[PDB]
């Protein structure tokens, strides 16, 4: 019927590019880099949020099936956005990806793209869409922090605080195997739960049931508090990795 | 698993003939060699590679694989022509669109003229494309090429809409750019001709009523060569567009320049007063040349032509076959 | 593109209408035949008929009607054609000129609209203040006939009644006043209405309706002193008129369905009848005369007259004569006579107008081994089926060889001297259990005769009920001597079993010449035929014998040798078959993307396809892999009733809507899909539909070659009778003739002002296109008859192309020289 795209933590640790003698940091490092290549290059060329996304949902899942060691990162990344551009309705030549792609590359990166760069993306397409087993459409925890969102009422600028600092979360997300362990409803929620410890907001008082202090269940049914504190966790890692702070 | 698309071979399935010519390859009748069952392929050709694998495909993997209804085609699988290249460049194989096959096609019965279709047929038949498109409609999709050589009947009675090729998402509260021309001239809407370019789903409404007609007449309503004159003959029936009808036709870049030739009285009772009381008025309420007074696909199965029509027991396609020789 | 050339070799014999009345001058009775875009105009006389006049229109005449408005000295002629363009006509005579006028005109089609099931109805009232038109359900368009409306306008009153059998305006109403017969869930029904010129709409009619027969068919105007109407039946014949009502159920015509009908005494008191096994019927109106001297309608009586041919129209003319209008069979003239003959019968026929009638199949043959070739047909239907032999000698010679039974196909086997006729013939259940023939007929009257005795489906266990009174076909293989065409032997198929196709050949390493016959067995309940048998048989001394049979899973519906192979259409399948050494069919190989298979043509390897709704298919045989491959398929709809191959690369087809199309190879294939596609080069709106096509040529050429520009020879057959032939141009013959064609149109006076362009646009109720690819000869060949004035005309300015010199001027005498080599081809 429909494929199954979420592993176990656990089960990252079997990733190709692990076996073949890549250590966890560095597949770490590599997925970061690759995810922020895709994001940079498409916000240059003006793509929609969900564009972007689309195209690291599809360098995340395409990674457990692949190594880094045989398929360069940078170049999978340009065909994720190139075929994303496709499937979101907001589509690029491929010629303008490289482009964009060159501008922000050194040359070593550049170096991967061959002495073809336009090619050697373009075969890559046949080898993204077996692999994604032409599941094409992916759903974001953008809209539904925003389906979520509506449903809250009380201070509007409390509220749109904490969708701005969510929405940051889930950009910050995406750098991650997140994309690869929960559904985008769950991560919506627990970006929502992370803003809301952060900005000492009870989110319970702005629902329709505000006795309910597990507010998220109304949301998302079936989630313990375990799986938004381990997402809370994996988020907050990141800032306390790098020298941004949480962005309150 | 059944969810592994994009490996399985074409080997799998004895092509019997060539059905159709399709915007990306051509489409094929074969037969699946374990199964038995008869299926229809669509051959996605990458070889060009001016932009790699066609958007058109895209858009119907896309949506296909996400709405499931009885009206609606069922894309079953994406197999590819074979894995011999070894290589990832070397490799042109082509990848073939998996469809359940339908036996005809509403254009075809009506050209041959064979098929004469009764009222209670008709019922049938608008009620399955109507369903189908609110349950489109309501997942937020537009079909926007909706015509007789694109809804298929099978010698059951079943009817599907197939062609998704033009598909795309709407949004009402984000107001998003869109194709000029994207429907059939015969079957497009007004709106449209006058260069709308953010169009409502009743784009496809339009499309269906003047199937309804057709089906009444065996004959397209509105049969012309050119945008102008398509408006012309439009108007000579649903009257001319002016403000007193379509209060915002005056927003619309062509309104000034696409006149008819009069301001025509609209005649459509008149002219159809041949048809069925219950179905005339579904007519005219599909064929409003205001799109947001036009009917949604929701209010045309709640109509008194189309409600009561239960399809537990369809009256079956009178596709005849015997005396014709 | 494709460049092809279309004449008429024998034009339309079938008799679709005649009316009588006043047309050439109020002075002489005129009798105006109806063929296929023909329009026959005579003068009646003592002996018989006098031809005056002939002229063509470019339609289908639909309706034909004669009417006298006040002012008028004689008759004028009204006429609608099939695609919708009416006018009204007069005869005008100059001493020795005879030219037709075109009075009024203009073209009544509706944009929106359900054409009716009973067809174009046309009538005119008796005061000719309008015509009435039905052409759509629910729709009635009224023609006012005031002396401005030259452009014919008219408009449209909504009909009520969707389902209307027929109409008729009313005799003695104080308005035009309409009476017609329809058909709701609830039966049919005869009601009335009148019609308002000046409200442009109905009015309550004069009198309440009736409930009438459940086929109640026809409607008869009675003029005063009666007035009213009569409705006839499949059982019953009843008058209705206000109060009065009459119904007259004899059992004689409940035996045969009842067609047509003509006034014979102006006053009303007698009518004819005719019935669709040839009998002649009079209809009576005994008159009763009261004390206060009203004239009412005492009685009906109907009395048998005797028997003529199946006919589509009845016309009394003058004395005894009546003309017998068929399309079924020859047309006839027959004096109705006081007293009876010997055998009972009041009917003798005077003269036989020849009708190809249905031409249902047909070959080319060289019997007199003459170089020549003769063209023998399957013509007619039921008693008038015949054999018909065509030769060239100027006029055509044509041999009649009576069958009294439906001819269904034909093919010539040399090896025998004899020709393979397939022919079915009418029984009625009788109550012995069996069937009983309504008269002798050709697979009767065999010399010899023999019946299948084969098992295949003798596995019965289905039920297949039997009701005194109903008919069945009986199909046969008759073989048919080709010098005395006596009936030499006689095969009868099994019970309900339908022969469809038929071939003599030899197959495989057999010297034998077999014929051989693909049948399918029909069952009322059968929506599609699901049995059926390819049986070989050989004609050796005088007697049939079954040699092989093969069960087939469906109807064969066509069959044709294939390089010492058999190729069998079996419903959607399309088989191939071989000959093994033990004397049995054996398969080789199989197509199944199709429809239904309808027509098969070869030519080499290479398989042409003719398909029920899709078209038409070019299949191809490799010998290398032992199985077929589509080479490529026509994509565009089309509903066929026969195929032929005209070369390697070009194929012709013909249209169930009356229209002639030439599909190619794109023959630049690029990409794999161009090639698989066929385009459709070639459109051509002929009028006629074609049963037959067959190559060949009936011109007398033996060792000699006038290199003619047209190149190949395919004639064909229709259903009107009108035999015709297609043959190829060179492109620069082709801009020739074409450009000519544009410039005789602008020269040459249609009857009613119809544009030929548009008569012979490709028209289908979906799609009307120009033609293109093709040279109505017929045009071409006229210009040998426009005058000199005109001749001069059309040549002023016309250059040739591709030639010795490559422009070069035409002369008026340059063209009448290549127009007679171009009718010499014919
Ligand atoms: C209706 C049938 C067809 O194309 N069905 C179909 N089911 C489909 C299901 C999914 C996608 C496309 C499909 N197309 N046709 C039309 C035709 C024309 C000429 C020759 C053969 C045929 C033939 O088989």
């Amino acid at each position: 019927t429909k494929p199954c795209w979420y592993w176990d933590k656990k089960d990252l640790a079997h990733t190709p590019s692990q076996l073949e003698g890549l250590d966890p940091a560095t597949e770490a490092r590599y997925r970061r880099e690759g995810a922020r290549f895709i994001f940079d290059v498409g916000t240059r060329l003006g793509l929609h949020y969900d564009t972007l996304a689309t195209g690291i949902i599809y360098f995340h899942r395409f990674y457990m099936f692949h190594s880094f060691k045989q398929f360069p990162r940078y170049v999978t990344g340009a065909c994720c956005l190139f075929l994303a551009g496709k499937v979101e309705e907001t589509p690029k030549k491929c010629k303008d990806i490289i482009k964009t792609a060159r501008s922000l590359l050194n040359d070593v990166q550049f170096g991967q793209f061959g002495d073809d760069p336009k090619e050697e993306v373009m075969v890559l397409e046949r080898i993204l869409l077996q692999t994604i087993k032409f599941d094409l459409q992916v759903e974001h925890p953008y809209q539904f922090l925003l389906k979520y969102a509506k449903q809250l009422k009380g201070d509007k600028n409390k509220i749109q605080k904490l969708v701005q600092m969510a929405w940051t979360f889930v950009n910050d997300s995406l750098c991650t195997t997140l994309s690869l362990q929960w559904e985008p409803e769950i991560i919506a929620v627990a970006v929502m739960y992370l803003a809301g410890r952060l900005c000492k907001f009870e989110i319970q008082e702005w629902t329709s049931k505000p006795m309910y202090r597990r507010w998220w269940e109304q949301f998302v049914q079936d989630v313990p508090v375990d799986v938004l504190e381990d997402i809370c966790h994996q988020i907050l890692d990141l800032y306390s990795q790098g020298k941004q702070q949480m962005p309150h | 698993t059944e969810s592994d698309w994009g490996k399985r071979c074409v080997d799998k399935f004895d092509i019997i003939g060539i059905i159709g010519e399709g915007t990306y390859g051509q489409v094929y009748k074969a037969k699946d060699k374990d199964t038995g069952e008869l299926v229809a392929l669509k051959k996605v050709r990458l070889d060009n590679e001016k932009e790699g694998f066609p958007i058109t495909a895209i858009r119907e993997i896309k949506i296909l694989r996400q709405l499931i209804h009885r009206s609606v085609v069922n894309m079953k699988e994406i197999v590819t022509d074979k894995q011999d290249a070894l290589d990832f460049k070397k490799d042109k194989g082509a990848f073939y669109l998996v469809f359940e096959y339908m036996d005809h096609d509403l254009m075809g019965l009506l050209e041959s003229g064979l098929v004469h279709f009764s009222e209670d047929h008709i019922k049938s038949f608008m009620k399955q494309l109507m369903e189908g498109l609110e349950y489109c409609h309501k997942k937020n999709f537009l079909h926007r090429d909706i015509k007789c050589s694109n809804i298929l009947l099978n010698n059951s009675g079943q009817i599907k809409l197939a062609d998704f090729g033009l598909a795309r998402l709407y949004n009402s509260e984000e107001s998003r750019p869109y194709t000029n021309k994207v429907i059939t001239l015969w079957y497009r809407p007004p709106e449209l001709l006058l260069g709308e370019e953010r169009y409502t789903p009743a784009i496809d409404v339009w499309s269906c009523g003047c199937i309804l007609g057709e089906l009444f007449t065996k004959k397209p309503i509105f049969q012309a060569n050119l945008e102008l004159a398509q408006l012309e003959l439009i108007s000579r029936l649903c009257g001319s567009p002016c403000p007193a009808v379509w209060p915002d036709v005056i927003r619309l870049p062509y309104f000034n320049t696409m006149k008819p030739k009069k301001q025509y009285r609209r005649r459509l009772r008149e002219e159809f007063s041949f048809i069925p009381s219950a179905a005339l008025d579904l007519l005219d309420h599909m064929l409003t040349l205001d799109p947001s007074k036009r009917c949604t696909a929701e209010q045309t199965l709640q109509s008194d032509f189309l409600k009561d029509v239960e399809l537990s027991k369809m009256a079956p396609p009178d596709l005849p076959h015997w005396q014709d020789c | 593109m494709s460049y092809n050339y279309v004449v008429t070799a024998q034009k339309p014999t079938a008799v679709n209408g005649c009316v009588t009345g006043h047309f050439t001058s109020a002075e002489d009775l005129n009798l105006l035949i109806a063929k296929n875009t023909r329009l026959e105009i005579y003068v009646v006389t003592a002996e018989g008929l006098r031809p005056v006049k002939e002229v063509g229109m470019y339609g289908k005449i639909a309706v034909m009607e004669l009417f006298r408005p006040k002012g008028e000295s004689k008759d004028l002629l009204f006429i609608l054609t099939a695609k919708y363009n009416a006018c009204i006509l007069e005869y005008k005579q100059s001493g020795e000129s005879i030219d037709i006028i075109t009075r009024a005109h203009g073209n009544v089609q509706d944009r929106i609209g359900r054409p009716s099931e009973t067809g174009i109805i046309g009538i005119i009232d008796p005061e000719c203040r309008m015509i009435g038109l039905r052409l759509y359900d629910g729709l009635f368009k009224v023609i006012p006939l005031d002396r401005d409306n030259k452009e014919l306008k008219a408009f449209n009153i909504r009909l009520e009644e969707l389902h209307v059998i027929d109409v008729k305006f009313l005799y003695g109403c104080q308005a035009p006043t309409i009476c017609f017969v329809y058909q709701d869930p609830q039966g049919r029904h005869v009601k009335t209405y009148e019609v308002s010129l000046r409200e442009k709409e109905f009015n309550k009619g004069p009198w309440k309706q009736e409930n009438v027969e459940a086929e109640a068919s026809m409607v008869i105007a009675v003029p005063e002193p009666f007035g009213g109407a009569i409705i006839i039946g499949q059982e019953s014949i009843t008058y209705h008129n206000g109060d009065k009502y009459l119904a007259i159920a004899p059992p004689i015509i409940k035996q045969s369905t009842i067609v047509c009908h003509n006034r014979v005494d102006p006053n009303g008191s007698r009518y004819l009848l005719g019935d669709m096994e040839g009998r002649l019927f009079m209809l009576l109106l005994e008159k009763e005369e009261q004390m206060d001297g009203t004239v009412t309608l005492k009685d009906l009586r109907v009395e048998l007259l005797g028997e003529t041919s199946i006919a589509e129209c009845l016309t009394y003319l003058d004395n005894g004569v009546v003309f017998v209008g068929s399309r079924l069979g020859d047309s006839q003239l027959v004096k109705l006579n006081v007293d009876s003959n010997e055998q009972g019968s009041y009917v003798v026929a005077m003269e036989t107008f020849t009708n190809l009638g249905p031409i249902v199949d047909m070959c080319v043959v060289d019997l007199e081994r003459q170089g020549q070739g003769q063209l023998v047909t399957c013509s007619g239907a039921f008693k008038e089926g015949s054999l018909r032999i065509i030769r060239n000698g100027q006029k055509l010679h044509i041999r009649t060889v009576p069958l009294y039974e439906s001819p269904r196909k034909i093919c010539y086997q040399e090896v025998s001297q004899c020709f393979g006729v397939l022919s079915s013939r009418i029984e009625v259940q009788d109550t012995s259990g069996g069937t009983t023939a309504l008269r002798p007929s050709a697979s009767t009257q065999a010399l010899s005769s023999s019946v299948s005795s084969s098992k295949l489906f003798s596995s019965s266990t289905a039920p297949h009920e039997t009701s005194f009174g109903e008919e069945v076909e009986v199909h046969n293989l008759l073989i048919i001597d080709q010098h005395t065409f006596e009936v030499l032997h006689a095969h009868q198929f099994l019970q309900n079993e339908y022969a469809l196709s038929l071939v003599s050949c030899k197959l495989g390493k057999d010297p034998n010449t077999y014929f051989i016959v693909g049948t399918a067995m029909v069952y009322p309940e059968e929506a599609e035929p699901k049995q059926g048998r390819i049986v070989v048989f050989q004609y050796s001394d005088g007697k049939l014998q079954t040699v092989a049979e093969k069960e087939v899973k469906g109807a064969v519906y066509s069959m044709v040798e294939f390089n010492g192979k058999l190729l069998a259409s079996i419903n959607s399948t399309v088989r191939l078959y071989e000959w093994t050494t033990e004397k049995e069919l054996r398969t080789e190989c199989n197509h199944y993307n199709n429809i239904m298979a309808l027509y098969l043509k070869t030519k080499g390897d290479f398989i042409l396809v003719g398909d029920l709704m899709r078209s038409v298919l070019l299949l191809a045989y490799k010998p290398m892999e032992g199985n077929f491959e589509e080479i490529a398929r026509d994509f565009n709809p089309n509903w066929m009733s026969a195929v032929e191959i005209l070369d390697d690369d070009n194929f012709l087809g013909a249209e169930n809507a009356f229209n002639l199309f030439v599909c190619q190879k794109d023959s630049a294939a690029t990409t794999d899909e161009e090639r698989q596609h066929l385009q459709e080069v070639g459109l051509f709106h002929l009028g006629e539909f074609v049963n037959v096509f067959c190559h060949g040529s009936l011109v007398m050429q033996n060792l000699g070659e006038t290199s003619t520009p047209t190149q190949g020879s395919v004639l064909f057959g229709t259903v009107n009778g009108m035999i015709g032939l297609v043959t190829s141009l060179s492109e620069s013959w082709y801009n020739l003739l074409l450009d000519m064609q544009n410039r005789l149109n602008k020269v040459i006076k249609s009857v009613g002002k119809i544009e030929h362009s548009f008569w012979r646009s490709f028209h289908t109720e979906r799609k009307t296109e120009p033609a293109t690819g093709f040279i109505d000869g017929d045009l071409i060949e006229s210009f040998l008859d426009i005058s000199r004035p005109k001749m001069q005309e059309v040549v002023a300015n016309l250059q040739y192309d591709d030639g010795s010199g490559m422009k070069r001027e035409a002369t008026a005498d340059d063209l009448i020289k290549v127009v007679e080599e171009l009718t010499r081809i014919h």
